[PDB]
RNA sequence: AUUUAUUGAAGACUAACUACUGCGAAAGCAUUUGCCAAGGACGUUUUCAUUAAUCAAGAACGAAAGUUAGGGGAUCGAAGAUGAUCAGAUACCGUCGUAGUCUUAACCAUAAACUAUGCCGACUAGGGAUCGGGUGGUGUUUUUUUAAUGACCCACUCGGCACCUUACGAGAAAUCAAAGUCUUUGGGUUCUGGGGGGAGUAUGGUCGCAAGGCUGAAACUUAAAGGAAUUGACGGAAGGG
RNA sequence: AAAAAAAAAAA
């Protein structure tokens, strides 16, 4: 382009952008609170857990994992934390 | 592999100024390369830039005016004395008036006319006009 | 530039293409010269009011002359949100 | 002519080369 | 009768363009060696050498000669013309005309401490065409054209007193030497520096400001 | 700075979005454009017609800049902007261009359409290439009307628009005339329309 | 980065490659294996005496016909036989 | 062959298009006034201008031709050129929009009528 | 020099491919220089296909065809009046009529 | 006999899908199914913490042909035998056909082993498509209308095989997004070359069962060899007339 | 898609 600035770019290019091209390198991973039915025990949880994760009240499941984002199991209520 | 980060830094500037660009992106951003733009940007040849702290290494911006033809490194970092200083310019400035070598000295980093104004010598770097 | 005693020497003094403050030679024969006409209380034109802006042929070939044009007159004042620093 | 054959060529005046040497050692 | 068809040939017949410094400031494309003949009439013109070329066909061999020319004022100014033609006159001509017509200025400067009356060049400058490579370093007073017989020719044409010369390649085709040498003087005012880094208001066109005596 | 008359009216924007210039080309793009706004599904993307209309305003202050009239150019090779580019020579003086260029045209001082403009105008730069090329041998700027794919390059100053579209290039051109003329001081008031027929700048088939 | 080393510290390299380049070269190849001194019939000198052994009317490469008058001498501090040019018109007669 | 040279086609070009309100579909008559008109050195030569004539009048009265303008060839183009409608059919007929061009209308901040239609994949 | 970037053929990234052989001349060659075409032809032909229809049982039958894939080598298929040769620059291009 | 039909045995090959597609350090790798161990890329708000880059010497793998010993030995087939052709034809074409082709256990250690482009790294123009992974989208479809998946569409991104256009740049040019950022000559590093021939020859070494490899000159001789492109001429090269 | 070899050198 020329001319332009490369310091105060938009929020659209930068979570368009790479994690790490940008300029300054931050993860785009979160983390949640997960309730289960029945026991509440509410449980921290990583989005790319690599891991089957489960209440420690109870060995029902929360989420199964994947080459990215995890898979919740179907009934859980979830809040990005 | 990367070794002379002030070298990546050089080309980069070159290849944008010759783009005509006036902006350039740099990493990763250590201590002799601030001091190399200081002493351009004091002589006029760039204006401002700022650092960026990611907690790594550092980034660098730099506005860039046009007053830049090819700022340069000399690798390995040549050992210099009070003379080899005059011969050296000789071999690579363009001419007898304007145009800077850069040289690191026990007396931190400075161009040849001051280290001539100081009476010290070193380990030359780079050149720049 | 000039000798001891003032005296300027160095005949033609050459242009620059603003966009790069970049020296235009005497054969850069895609360079341009384009002259603005400036308009007061009317609309209307005034002749011999004119804001200058040269160009190389470097920059028209590769086309950013449109977006380098668009960014100076925004800064000069004869424009508007048209351009943007942040790219 | 042809590298390939001046190749064979040699290789084959080697060989003869070596054995004549062989009879005298 | 000249007779030019130019808003530019016309100007100049009028007399209010006055200097080819006023051309090269605006980049004009020129099209009449009668305008630079006109501009500058205290040039000088030289034939470099002259090597024939040759084109085979069912019949002989048709040649035809390659004339390679230098015009100049020893005041900084010059122009190289070549031309391929079925007579040397006319080649020649050709030549004269093309160089006229590709004539450029030249930066001279000082080696150092501006006393006076530049002698040599500013700067390092190079110019390649094909194999060779000319580069041109600014040299002392009494130092003198240190170079070939044409480059030799062709800087004193130019008004350079004295400069120093690293070349390489097969210097042997002059055109490729000459042309190289042209580009280089032409580096010099394509060069910046800090005694032109300063900033200026970009003045108007003769054309624009002439129009009316323009062509019609 | 303007006065702010020369901002875009409504009306003109009835007229833009009636010939649909908003509609440019598809998913296809040029970087060397950011007029986009906010792109459209079935692939297709949407411009700034505000920066259209300000652009185009930049290009009436050049085109009244010119002293000599016939010095500016017209170029269509188009069949959808002949018309439009002799209308524009009709009432400017505007020397115009239309079927083949002739190349050599600017070059070759002999050549019997040998012109000497000061400036030039496009209606569509990849099936023009070749004025913008002479052009670029002979130190002249450039107008152009671009789509967001058009060829950018040995182009100054650009229009956003869909030349796709017959009745946006007519409407366009209509446009800059009318803005040359009422800069020049023939038509007075700048809030009068200007009775003139954008139909009347556009392309017939039979 | 060009091939060539360019540590402060590989100044051997440099000299080693550089040795073995020279003797890719032909006169630093020729000096240094003594061909004079071991060939070449002189002793590396310019001039040398010499007997007449005979004479010859040594036929011209092509393009060209003619005769060129040489001899065949024996020098003396190696007992080498040589051919050798008699450069004018007649000498020949001369030097029996 | 029957084929004819350019300087007979360049001939009956001119002529026709700065002869048109004259000569006609025959070739004796075109013969005529072509020998009465211009210079020629030759029947033979006039006979075919004259033939060459008579073949594109024949294309005239048929259709117009490519490379030739006469006066009122001309006019008619000019005139069926200059035609327009009375309607200015870019005039209101009822107008429609995509969603995001009523996005930059509002962004725009402007007063207009939309009657938006949904355009989809 | 080089005539070609893809040299003569479609290897960017193998190293081998197995070849096969040339019908005509029984030729090996490998399968991403050859010449593959595809020969896709009714029976029997347009002019005696209404014989068979009219001395065929079994009315509006099919008219089957016959598909054969053909790998020639660069000699037999100039030979054979096909790929023959271009220029230089449409030597450049690369697809069919 | 050929040919047709029904069967069985043998051994190789793995069609069509099969492509400007994939993997592997290269050579190279294609039926299915399973066992073994490995590997890249992607994801990662996991860990270590500069361990890294290229590298003599020294090591592993290394197409085909070839060699040794066993098995196998269907095709094709160096040699060889034969029928033609031709002035001749132990050459092209045809018919046979040992070795070999295949495999196990060992050797050999080369190749137009080619992208004729050493590796690591950075930066520099546009455009779209594709493979693997990942992200977002009330997107489409499939199920149980629905879900979740899966497959397709759109946008984005990392990493690949590549590719189209221009040349700002480069180059002797052809051409090249590297063969650019090199007379404004320096990011790090290994290898190699110094007119052509003789000569990759001789000798001496060393490795190998051998064939041969690796290393590797001299005498003597020569003024041109050669590279890229131009215009012609020519063609048992094509197209048109 | 039988056959069809050779032409001293010099410029």
């Amino acid at each position: 382009v020329l001319v332009q600035d490369l310091l105060h770019p938009t929020a659209a290019s930068e979570a368009r952008k790479h994690k790490l091209k940008t300029l300054v390198q931050g993860p785009r991973s979160y983390f949640l609170d997960v309730k289960c039915p029945g026991c509440l025990n509410i449980t921290t949880v990583f989005s790319h857990a690599q891991t089957a994760v489960t209440c420690e009240s109870c060995s029902t499941i929360l989420c199964t994992p994947t080459g990215g984002k995890a898979k919740l199991s179907e009934g859980t209520s979830f809040r990005r934390k | 592999t990367r070794s002379s980060v002030l070298a990546d830094a050089l080309n980069a500037i070159n290849n944008a100024e010759k783009t005509g660009k006036r902006q350039v992106l740099i990493r990763p951003s250590s201590k002799v390369i601030i001091k190399f733009l200081q002493v351009m940007q004091k002589h006029g040849y760039i204006g401002e830039f700022e650092y960026i702290d990611d907690h790594r290494s550092g980034k660098i911006v730099v506005q860039l005016n046009g007053r830049l033809n090819k700022c340069g490194v000399i690798s390995p970092r040549f050992n210099v004395k009070i003379g080899d200083i005059e011969k050296w310019t000789a071999n690579l400035l363009p001419a007898r008036q304007f145009g800077y070598v850069i040289l690191t000295t026990s007396a931190g980093i400075m161009d040849h006319e001051e280290a001539r104004r100081k009476h010290v010598s070193g380990k030359i770097l780079g050149f720049v006009y | 530039m000039e000798n001891d005693k003032g005296q300027l020497v160095e005949l033609y003094v050459p242009r620059k293409c603003s966009a790069t403050n970049r020296i235009i030679k005497a054969d850069d024969h895609a360079s341009v010269q384009i002259n603005v006409a400036k308009v007061d209380e009317e609309g209307r034109a005034i002749p011999g009011e004119y804001v200058t802006y040269a160009l190389s042929g470097y920059v028209r070939s590769r086309g950013e002359s449109d977006d380098s044009l668009n960014r100076l007159a925004q800064n000069d004042g004869l424009l508007k949100n048209v351009w943007s620093y942040s790219r | 002519m042809r590298a390939k054959w001046r190749k064979k060529r040699t290789r084959r005046l080697k060989r003869k080369r070596r054995k004549v040497r062989a009879r005298s050692k | 009768g000249w007779v030019p068809v130019t808003k530019l040939g016309r100007l100049v017949k009028a007399g209010k363009i006055t200097t080819i410094e006023e051309i090269f400031l605006h980049s004009l494309p020129v099209k009449e060696f009668q305008i630079i003949d006109t501009l500058l009439p205290g040039l000088q013109d030289e034939v470099m050498n002259i090597k024939p070329v040759q084109k085979q066909t069912r019949a002989g061999q048709r040649t035809r000669f390659k004339a390679v020319v230098v015009v100049g004022d020893s005041n900084g100014h010059v122009g190289l013309g070549i031309k391929t033609a079925k007579e040397v006159a006319g080649a020649i001509r050709a030549g004269i005309i093309i160089a006229k017509l590709s004539v450029i200025p030249i930066r001279r400067g000082y080696w150092g401490t501006n006393l006076g009356q530049p002698h040599s060049l500013a700067t390092k400058t190079t110019g390649k065409c094909g194999s060779v490579t000319v580069r041109l370093i600014p040299a002392p007073r009494g130092s003198g054209i240190v170079a070939s017989p044409a480059v030799k020719k062709l800087l004193q044409l130019a008004g350079v007193e004295d400069v120093y010369t690293q070349s390489n390649g097969k210097t042997r085709t002059l055109e490729n030497t000459l042309k190289a040498a042209f580009v280089a003087i032409g580096n010099t005012y394509g060069f910046l520096t800090p005694n032109l880094w300063a900033e200026q208001p970009l003045p108007v066109s003769p054309l624009d400001i002439y129009s009316d005596e323009a062509s019609a | 700075s303007l006065p702010a008359t020369f901002d875009l009216t409504p009306e003109d924007a009835q007229l833009l979005l009636a010939a649909n210039t908003h509609l440019g080309a598809r998913n296809v793009q040029v970087h060397q454009e950011p007029y986009v706004f906010n792109a459209r599904p079935d692939g297709v993307h949407v411009i700034n017609v505000g920066k259209t209309w300000e652009k185009l305003v930049l290009a009436a202050r050049i085109i009244a800049a010119i002293p000599n009239p016939e010095d500016v150019v017209a170029i269509s090779s188009r069949t959808f902007g002949q018309r439009a580019v002799l209308k524009f020579a009709a009432h400017t003086g505007a020397t115009p261009i239309a079927g083949r260029f002739t190349p050599g045209s600017f070059t070759n001082y002999i050549t019997r359409s040998f012109k000497e403009p000061r400036l030039v105008i496009v209606t569509d730069p990849r099936s023009d290439a070749q004025a913008i090329k002479e052009a670029s041998y002979v130190n002249i700027p450039v107008i152009a009307l671009t789509d967001l794919d058009s060829p950018s390059e040995f182009v100054d100053v650009a229009i956003p628009c869909n030349n796709r579209g017959k009745h946006s290039i007519g409407l366009i051109w209509y446009l800059l005339a009318r803005e040359v003329l009422r800069l020049r001081g023939a038509l007075v008031d700048r809030t009068q329309p200007w009775s003139i027929m954008p139909d009347l700048y556009f392309y017939r088939d039979p | 980065g060009k091939g060539k080393p360019r540590g402060l510290n590989s100044a051997r390299k440099l000299r080693v490659h550089r040795r073995n380049n020279r003797w890719a070269e032909n006169n630093y190849k020729k000096r240094l294996l003594g061909t004079a001194f071991k060939s070449s019939p002189f002793g590396g000198s310019s001039h040398a005496k010499g007997i007449v052994l005979e004479k010859l009317g040594i036929e011209s490469k092509q393009p060209n016909s003619a005769i060129r008058k040489c001899v065949r001498v024996q020098l003396i501090k190696n007992g080498k036989k040589v051919t050798a040019f008699v450069p004018n018109d007649g000498c020949l007669n001369f030097v029996d | 062959g029957r084929v004819r040279t350019k300087t007979v086609k360049r001939a009956s070009k001119a002529l026709i298009e700065r002869y048109y309100p004259k000569l006609t579909l025959d070739f004796q008559t075109n013969k005529r006034l072509c020998d009465e008109i211009a210079t020629i050195q030759s029947k033979r030569l006039r006979n075919k201008i004259a033939g060459y004539t008579t073949h594109l009048m024949k294309r005239i009265q048929k259709g117009p031709v490519r490379g030739i303008s006469f006066k009122l060839q001309e006019e008619e183009r000019e005139r069926k050129d200059q035609y327009v409608p009375e309607v200015s059919a870019l005039d209101l007929s009822r107008l429609n929009v995509d969603n995001q061009t009523s996005d930059l209308v509002k962004s725009l901040g402007l007063k207009l009528p939309l009657s938006v239609i949904n355009v989809s994949a | 020099p080089k005539k070609r970037a893809s040299n003569g053929r479609n290897k960017k990234g193998r190293g081998h491919v197995k070849p096969v052989r040339c019908v005509n001349c029984s030729k090996s060659i490998p399968k991403d220089k050859a010449i593959k075409r595809m020969a896709i032809r009714n029976i029997v032909e347009a002019a005696a296909v209404r014989d068979l229809s009219e001395a065929s049982v079994y009315p509006e039958y099919a008219l089957p065809k016959t598909y054969n894939k053909l790998h020639y080598c660069v000699s037999c298929a100039i030979h054979a009046r096909i790929v023959r040769v271009r220029s230089r620059e449409d030597r450049k291009n690369r697809a069919p009529p």
